[PDB]
């Protein structure tokens, strides 16, 4: 029957990463969650009129456990790489994330879209100007999205289905 | 009818309950939301106790209770005014005779008695349970030791002097087993030689015990202070959650090990009895309940410099392939399989702690602190119960210990194990794919060969154990 | 995962917590601190099933003997313990299985009735007499040291597989 496509969102933690997901797959309209419950990291959604299934992997939490990024990376089919607009070294971070989904997938084009999460009303440190630089210089797509609004939030997740589906 | 309450005005405990001050969910209520001296209120219920609900609560108040503060509205309930002489016992007085105090008696009973040993058994849990809010604010503990030590009267004398030594004791501050711990096993390294310790020639058994008498001791030793908050991913997390970032480094550091003692035996030969060991060492891991160890290897085993070694995997045996297959398993459809096992077995085991820190971390961003509920704030108490359970769960697998000897040098052994030496995580890690690279280049190159470096019997004891007299 | 409410109930003293606590830990407790209520909880395969114990450990002090109806009315089965070397706590025991009844309004509660401390070589409860009552209550008997752990898993699990039988 339908596609579904394994999402794995990457970044750094303590920064508010697992709001994307969170707000996605959320009762989007009742602020309340149990991430315990089987396939709260599942969701069929409607992307350009074709009903697919979105089975979302975010690890946020488990940052420290830094040997495990290549098993829990090799189950994607795309990655959401996110930083904190409010945290610069997140954003540094950014380059080495890439540089690792590009090794375990032993591909140089890997379908990958840049996020820029907003997770607190703390002064913004990464100017969108140089985010979009560097996904242009990766030639991938950049997302700014709210932590609190749910803005972007779907635009993120839809814009990385797009990638696959035009890999 | 119900025994009359104080007035609310003199004491707030006694307010109805509504809308306006608590919320249940749909035989006792369970809380969804409430204000603090709601939940205080229901803390130290005089129809029941809840001794759930009180660990629950004393996990999770500081998001929304100071401690100085918590202190200050217990010592408030425990303060229940006793009412007046009724109409009959003023007649009885009137005549010169002794008043039967009926209802006087009954609210001694079934109302102060049981709210205020209800209150010291919240304090009892906080000062055994919690006493990190006394270590961290001596100024709290003295409050805590006066206000126990100056309650008067004979009904609670037996826990006022109890709690009094516990406290004293907790300032200053053994197993029994149905059976023998089985002989240590012993391969190339012979006892005392720590010198000749590595991956071939200890005992793959004795490997795999050690390292689980270490990983049991690291999940033992994490508390639940490391986290509720969220403290482990927050700026302070050395400070706040020192015992889980220590257990999760020893995961990481024995990951890379298992990569560099494979990807540095450049032999092909050797290198397949590395990994063969390995799967071994998994097996025992597997055998003990060991899932941390069981995942340290599948991570290793996964991991960029491992997984592309196409000619080691292919001398590997199929038992050994599906044992690791089986193994990585476990962690497919986000951990179903492993989910399931763990709540199948037969402890002691040690958990993956990941799965806690992801469930507890979305748990908490992904619910509001509080509810509007009327025009009013109510503490979202439905939030604190979920992460509880989470810490509940990790708590309740922390209290069986292993029946295994420590080798104390294994033990040292492992404890000491730094694969990255100096280098930096991502320098190491570039070194360790290179690595890889080089022992087993990239198609069309060709395979080249390379010497030997163990002097030693590469041939595996197995992994069944042996039992002389 | 079937999950058991198993509550454990007698005199002040006779070592409901020791029990509880060997059996959770593995561990004995030498301090006497008295309880007001504890819960533990533990995973345990017992007959090849796994199941979750939440264990109630209750206030023995004649101070607590008022509060008894709230934990009796939650618990599925009952450890009555009383110590060997006490008669008195021996002669509390029928106090607490009355209660029992009347509260459950049952005849037919899982029960095990617990003579603790067998470890101690100065008894004064006979086994004989113990059994008799457990006989006329009918349910099994179990001595048990919280010390040295004797008899402690199988008054536990007996417990459980009443309450699985019931
Ligand atoms: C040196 C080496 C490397 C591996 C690496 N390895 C492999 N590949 C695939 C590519 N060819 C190389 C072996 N596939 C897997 C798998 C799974 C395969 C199918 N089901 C999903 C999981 C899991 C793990 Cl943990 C390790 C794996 C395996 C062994 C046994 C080995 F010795
Ligand atoms: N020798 C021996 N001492 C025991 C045993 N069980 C308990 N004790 C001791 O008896 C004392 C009381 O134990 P405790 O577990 O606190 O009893 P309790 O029935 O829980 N008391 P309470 O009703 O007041 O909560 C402690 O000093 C404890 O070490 C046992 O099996 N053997
Ligand atoms: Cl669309
Ligand atoms: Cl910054
Ligand atoms: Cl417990
Ligand atoms: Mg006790």
């Amino acid at each position: 029957g339908m596609t579904e496509y394994k999402l794995v969102v990457v970044g750094a933690g303590g920064v508010g990463k697992s709001a994307l997901t969170i707000q996605l797959i959320q009762n989007h309209f009742v602020d309340e969650y149990d991430p315990t419950i089987e396939d709260s990291y599942r969701k069929q959604v409607v992307i350009d009129g074709e009903t697919c299934l979105l089975d979302i992997l975010d690890t946020a939490g488990q940052e420290e456990y830094s040997a495990m990024r290549d098993q829990y990376m090799r189950t994607g089919e795309g990655f959401l790489c996110v930083f904190a607009i409010n945290n610069t070294k997140s954003f540094e971070d950014i380059h080495q994330y890439r540089e690792q989904i590009k090794r375990v997938k032993d591909s140089d084009d890997v379908p990958m879209v840049l996020v820029g999460n907003k997770c607190d009303l703390a002064a913004r440190t990464v100017e969108s100007r140089q985010a979009q630089d560097l996904a242009r210089s990766y030639g991938i797509p950049y997302i700014e999205t709210s932590a609190k609004t749910r803005q972007g939030v779907e635009d993120a997740f839809y814009t990385l289905v797009r990638e696959i589906r035009q890999h | 009818g119900q025994m009359r309450l104080p007035s609310a005005d003199v004491y707030r405990f006694a307010e109805p309950d509504s809308e306006e001050n608590i919320i249940f969910e749909e035989g006792i209520p369970i809380i969804k939301a409430g204000t603090v001296i709601k939940l205080i209120e229901r803390l130290t219920y005089h129809m029941y106790a809840d001794p759930n609900f009180v660990r629950t609560f004393l996990t999770t108040y500081r998001s929304f209770c100071k401690p100085q503060e918590l202190l200050s509205l217990i010592i408030e309930r425990f303060e229940i005014p006793e009412p007046e002489p009724t109409e009959a016992d003023r007649i009885a007085i009137e005549n010169g005779d002794q008043p039967l105090s009926a209802e006087l008696k009954r609210f001694r009973k079934e109302y102060i008695q049981p709210v205020q040993l209800r209150v010291l058994n919240v304090c009892r849990h906080w000062v055994e349970h919690h006493f990190y809010d006394f270590e961290r604010d001596a100024y709290l503990l003295q409050r805590m030791e006066e206000f126990i030590g100056t309650v008067r009267g004979k009904a609670m004398k037996k826990w006022v002097e109890s709690i009094t030594k516990i406290i004293q004791r907790k300032k200053i501050a053994n197993i029994t087993f149905q059976s023998s711990p089985p002989t240590v096993e012993w391969h190339i390294s012979r006892p005392g030689h720590i010198e000749t310790f590595d991956l071939l020639t200890l005992h793959p058994i004795e490997i795999a015990r050690q390292l689980t008498l270490l990983e049991s001791d690291l999940y033992r030793a994490v508390q639940p202070s490391e986290l509720v908050g969220s403290v482990w991913t927050k700026e302070d997390k050395e400070i706040n959650s020192p015992n889980l970032l220590k257990m999760i480094r020893h995961t990481t550091n024995l990951t890379l090990w298992f990569e560099k003692c494979i990807v540095e035996t450049e032999n092909l030969e050797e290198r397949v009895a590395v990994v063969s060991r390995i799967i071994e060492i998994l097996q025992v891991f597997q055998e003990l309940n060991n899932f941390n160890g069981v995942l340290e290897v599948v991570s290793a085993m996964n991991s960029s410099p491992v997984y592309r070694l196409d000619h080691t995997f292919e001398q590997i045996p199929s038992r050994q392939k599906k044992i690791l297959e089986e193994a990585h398993e476990l962690s497919e459809d986000h951990y179903k399989k492993y989910l399931a096992k763990l709540r199948s077995i037969n402890p002691p085991c040690v958990p993956f702690f990941g799965i806690y820190l992801t469930n507890i971390l979305k748990t908490e961003e992904g619910n509001p602190e509080v509810l509007k509920r009327h025009g009013k704030e109510l503490i979202n108490f439905s939030k604190r119960r979920k992460v509880a359970e989470i810490t509940g769960e990790i708590q309740q697998y922390q209290n069986q210990p292993y029946c295994l000897r420590v080798e104390s040098d294994i033990k040292r052994f492992f404890e000491n194990l730094n694969p990255m030496g100096n280098s930096m995580e991502k320098e190491f890690t570039d070194y360790l794919f290179n690595k890889s690279l080089e022992i087993e280049p990239r198609n069309p190159k060709p395979l080249p060969r390379f010497p030997k470096k163990y002097s030693y019997p590469l041939k595996s004891p197995g992994v069944r154990p042996s039992n002389p007299r």
